[PDB]
């Protein structure tokens, strides 16, 4: 048993027709200090899959050397490790499912959540969410933290179920994506203007996008707002 | 010469030989035979089973390993059963921890080490059992040829036993022609069974006599003995 030191906030996702799209910003929060600013929470496995995780970042820093290791152990005596026998995004997550459950059985999580997004060989969308308790889920949209309660509703006047996903194109993702990250940026008080985003396309592949900011802010109408009810001036 | 130097298996001869291990060996050429042969969508196995009396049943020569893989065995039969439960296991792990069906060039190299440990620790013993190995997975057909030294090969088809090399020499003629066989498995298995009678003198294999098994695209590892094989007599 422990307690998170340095955390990264929320990590939103969701599907399209061709892919799936997952961003995260690039802050490493002290408490109410925000201490790191480059810290990048977005983990790119080979070229169908990308892991986004929330949570304690030394835990992060670990699973990202477990996934290190994934790819090349996969390698060894594998003549197929860049064709049929690559790491799918589904094993990437079945693995780390498996380690996070072991770790809250034995009563020493990783104090993490995490999304892991990508496209299965066979083309389809791949999206499912672990946490330190070792639960999983999936639907067309998932957020960790304070994008679970924010961002999902947006997203989801996306897609709303299934069958919104073939409707749905990456131009249109893409921007409930970036809306969404504003919107946590103006109520999340542990969140960064900074961040970076993933495109996971079964026909563009894996696209990263890194050193994104939030823009378009609406503040004029803070400046008529004066005092906390009577006060006129 | 010899006598002093096979007395165990941590021992050289002086030429460089491990004649524990050759002693091994010689298990499986006493044992039965069995065949092993595969097309681009099918693998079949092929095995001659032994009884004792007239009054005893023909030992079982074929173990699946799942529903993708699975073997034939010739010699010490219980060496079968640890080999190929421990075969089993990892297959298993492969499906639970990854959600990934065991590459059966994977399983050849677990084999081959499990093996190899008992040949250079003393104490323990060499397996003094062969087996042949069929499965299909993401690479499509293969056939795997186990050899208690260690050493587990991939090959188009081929048999171990007494006599095995009568259907040996038989497929190494017919290689062009079988290797061909696909979307059929009765015409694959019928070249199997023609391979294995390369390798009868005794008898005529019988009903209750002939097993067969066979595995592939969309055909989950299954074994017909009796009754079922009854077709191909």
């Amino acid at each position: 048993t422990q307690q998170p030191i340095v955390t990264g906030t929320s990590v939103i996702s969701m599907k399209y027709d061709n892919g799936v799209i997952i961003a995260a910003d690039n802050l490493g929060s002290y408490g109410s200090l925000l201490r790191f600013n480059g810290v990048e929470r977005l983990i790119p496995v080979g070229d169908n899959t990308v892991v986004g995780i929330s949570g304690d970042i030394s835990d992060m820093q670990h699973i990202e050397r477990l996934l290190k290791d994934l790819v090349t152990e996969n390698a060894y005596d594998n003549p197929l490790a860049d064709a049929e026998e690559a790491l799918e995004p589904s094993y990437i997550f079945e693995y780390l499912a498996t380690v996070m459950y072991q770790r809250r059985s034995k009563m020493n999580p990783l104090w993490n959540a995490i999304i892991v997004a990508g496209v299965q060989s066979n083309g389809d969308q791949f999206l499912r969410y672990v946490n330190l308790l070792g639960v999983t889920y999936s639907s067309p949209t998932l957020a960790t933290g304070f994008g679970a309660h924010m961002a999902n509703p947006l997203l989801r006047k996306v897609v709303d179920r299934e069958s919104d996903i073939p409707k749905t194109t990456v131009q249109v993702a893409e921007e409930a994506i970036v809306n969404a990250m504003r919107v946590l940026y103006y109520r999340d008080a542990r969140s960064s203007r900074n961040f970076s985003l993933a495109i996971i396309d079964k026909n563009t592949g894996l696209t990263f996008k890194k050193n994104l900011q939030v823009e378009n802010m609406k503040w004029d109408f803070a400046k008529d707002i004066k005092g906390y009810g009577t006060q006129k001036i | 010469f010899r006598n002093n130097y096979d007395g165990d298996t941590v021992t050289f001869s002086p030429t460089g030989r491990l004649f524990q291990v050759e002693y091994a060996l010689e298990a499986i050429k006493q044992g039965s035979v069995t065949v092993g042969l595969r097309s681009n969508t099918h693998a079949v196995l092929v095995a001659l089973k032994r009884n004792a009396d007239e009054l005893s049943s023909y030992q079982k020569k074929i173990i699946k390993c799942d529903e993708h893989m699975g073997l034939s065995l010739a010699g010490l039969a219980p060496d079968a059963r640890v080999l190929s439960n421990y075969l089993r296991q990892q297959c298993n792990y492969s499906s639970l921890v990854f959600n990934r069906k065991l590459a059966v060039e994977r399983a050849g190299h677990l084999l081959c080490d499990k093996a190899q440990k008992n040949t250079q620790s003393y104490g323990g013993r060499p397996y003094g059992v062969g087996l042949l190995i069929i499965g299909y997975d993401k690479s499509g057909a293969h056939l795997l040829e186990f050899q208690p030294s260690g050493n587990v090969t991939e090959l188009y088809g081929t048999a171990i036993g007494a006599r095995s090399q009568g259907a040996k020499t038989y497929l190494e003629r017919t290689l062009d022609t079988f290797i061909k066989i696909d979307g059929n498995p009765d015409e694959l298995i019928k070249a199997g069974v023609e391979a294995i009678s390369q390798s009868l003198r005794d008898e005529s294999l019988t009903v209750d006599n002939l097993s067969i098994a066979i595995v592939g695209k969309d055909t989950p590892f299954t074994i017909y003995d009796g009754e079922a094989v009854a077709k191909y007599i």
